[PDB]
RNA sequence: CCAAGAAAAGGACUGGAAGAAAUCAUCCAAGUUGGGGACUAUUUUCUGCCGUAUAGGCAG
């Protein structure tokens, strides 16, 4: 609390977990190499005010 | 302190997958029966016939921590700094590298499936090294490492040492490890959490099950290496701000006693000004160790 | 031509699944000093939840259940209060039979009864002289509804468990009991009537 | 499928920005006042005149 | 022992006929959600037999 005083909680209390839901993405077994594509487009439209 | 202040990791596992070969395919999964009985009843063995099983998994390590990933205070960056670099050349990156590698040669991630007839550890990197624990079950704690194996330590705590200092340097490790198996010995791969009991696998890109243990899981294996308090080293803990303890139901650095990682934290100040005269105390060890296991240090 | 008695648990602690196998291992014990004899055993407060924390006996004959009746266990336990116990009376002529068969290949299910049926057919192989070639089953079985009885080994060192399945009854031929009162799936026919009806009695 | 999104792609790409204070440093996302994640701040305050 | 005490509003009905809201009309410009993590615990499912047999039935 406030860096003042440590809250009243009990020893034992801390020792428990804290479950969350979480979603993750890993590479599979036995892939080679992984890709990643995107497309650019480039338009000479600074010369004049919309 | 300042309201914002964060570390990002810097030792990570992916995760771990057990399986066996043939005389037909190298890469055969150990999969998982399950009965309907929902409410199920399910089961995991060494089949007939197979002789030994393996285990797998990578490790990347990144020299991470010398920089606060965020911080919205000039004068605490400028501390936190000064801090690492005065602690990096006076050594005890080595410190912490014999720890952790003493954990991996040890075996010691494969918690409840240790009791083997004879484990065999091999690790190779990205620099060219390969390392060989001819048999993983005799490696204490504390004690002296027989000869040949004591070597292999300083080797890998070497190559370890530089991956944690310095930056630019991309060091990749692949653990494997062989388990001489019983007639039909039963397997324990990590549970599901659920809100009867699952076990978790990972999907093949063939479309097989296998069975796995998570990467957290042998993270949590990898990093119990805290034995700094109370001047009795028993055996060490899993690196917690506030010391903490489950088979006991504990906290060995509570709050109320001025020995966690907050009361520490503020007097930085004062380290920097000790290792200027410098020997390095439990207390810096302490620091070191969290900074490695970043996370949110923030609301000050 | 069915008579019965039923006992309940008091305490609100009670584990059922631990207790109901000491009256189980008392009627076994019975029945080795009367091989002749048929009782048995029904559960009037089956849910499929959970067992029930009651039990209740059915036989045919009057005389032999009251000495059944008699043994000094259920009476120290009465004594004690932990038990309520009822009478001896008439099995009511309108209900509905059901069977209580017990099913041992549900062991199947638990890597311990794999291990000991390969080991047996390993070994039985040498008498045929050819390769050890075991070929395994597929992934997915469906199973029905059970639940567990706590037991003790008689005269050795082990414990394990029954495994107890509710079946509706259908009649034919003639029948018999196994020695725990249960019936089995073939080759063991009986049943009891569900009295789960004029329970207020306890 | 996994993605990145496109304005992700985007601010990296225009990371492009060491004019200010006569000292290269790192180079920030191009932004009207100058801001900067990192640090919680800005560079080019509007009290400067930058 | 209440501006005291007592009180039957009842009967009967038939609002119908006609009808045309239309014509047009332009929402546009840029924009970074993000850093950490043990579901296994003081738990019950262990031992034999029939059988060509991880089929299918039985004793503890």
């Amino acid at each position: 609390d406030a860096n003042l005083k440590p809250k009243n909680i009990e020893r034992y209390e801390l020792a428990y977990s804290n479950p969350q839901t979480i979603e993750a993405c890993y590479v599979p077994p036995n892939v080679d190499e992984l890709y990643c594509r995107f497309s650019l487009r480039v338009e000479a439209n600074s010369m004049r005010p919309y | 302190l300042c309201t914002h202040l964060s570390y990002s990791r810097s030792l990570s596992p992916g995760k771990a997958v057990f399986f066996y070969k043939t005389a037909e395919s190298d890469f055969v999964p150990l999969r998982i029966e399950v009965a309907k009985i929902p409410q199920t009843i399910e089961a995991c063995y060494v089949p007939p016939n197979v002789d030994e099983l393996y285990c797998r998994f990578s490790l990347r390590v990144e020299a991470n921590s010398m920089r606060p990933y965020v911080c919205s205070n000039p004068d605490v960056l400028r501390v936190m700094i000064g801090l690492a670099q005065a602690y990096q050349r006076l050594g005890g990156y080595n410190e912490l590298a014999r720890r952790y590698s003493a954990n991996v040669l040890r075996g010691i991630w494969l918690w409840r499936n240790q009791y083997t007839q004879g484990t065999k550890i091999e690790i190779k990197t990205s620099l060219g090294s390969t390392y060989h624990i001819p048999d993983a079950r005799r490696l204490s704690w504390s004690g002296d490492w027989p000869e040949l194996e004591q070597k292999q330590l300083e080797q890998l705590t070497s190559e370890m040492a530089k991956a944690l200092s310095q930056p630019d340097i991309f060091w990749f490790a692949d653990v494997t490890a062989s388990l001489k198996t019983g007639f039909c010995q039963e397997i324990f791969p990590s549970q599901k959490f659920t809100e009867s009991r699952q076990l978790a696998t990972v999907e093949c890109s063939d479309g097989q099950l296998a069975a796995c243990i998570n990467p957290q899981k042998i993270g949590a294996a990898l990093q119990k290496i805290d034995d700094w308090w109370a001047n009795d080293a028993d055996l060490p803990l899993r690196v917690h701000e506030y010391g903490a303890n489950h088979e006991a139901l504990t906290a060995l650095r509570h709050p109320a006693t001025g020995q966690d990682f907050y009361h520490l934290l503020t007097k930085a100040e004062q380290f920097v000004t000790v290792l200027e005269s410098s020997e390095l105390p439990g207390e810096v060890h302490y620091l070191m160790a969290v900074l490695v296991k970043g996370g949110l240090f923030q609301k000050g | 031509n069915r008579y019965f008695f039923a006992i309940r648990y008091l305490s609100d602690d009670v584990d059922c699944g631990l207790l109901a196998g000491r009256c189980i291992s008392i009627l076994h014990g019975f029945r080795q000093a009367h091989p002749g004899i048929q009782i048995g055993v029904a559960f009037p407060e089956w849910s499929d939840r959970d067992l029930g924390r009651s039990i209740a006996f059915v036989s045919t004959n009057k005389s032999l259940l009251e000495r059944f009746r008699e043994r000094s266990y259920f009476q120290v336990m009465q004594a004690d209060n932990f038990f309520a116990l009822s009478l001896v009376l008439e099995v009511p002529d309108t209900c509905q039979n059901v069977r209580f068969i017990r099913n041992q290949n549900l062991a199947k299910l638990f890597v311990g009864e794999r291990r000991r049926r390969l080991a047996r057919a390993k070994r039985r192989a040498k008498a045929r002289g050819e390769a050890f070639q075991p070929h395994m089953p597929d992934e997915t079985k469906v199973v029905g509804v059970f639940h567990s009885v706590f037991m003790q080994s008689a005269s050795s060192g082990q414990s394990y468990i029954l495994h107890i399945q509710k079946h509706r009854y259908e009649r034919s031929e003639d029948s018999g009991y196994s020695s725990y009162g249960l019936a089995s799936n073939d080759l063991y026919t009986g049943y009891v009537p569900d009295l789960g009806a004029i329970f207020s009695t306890l």
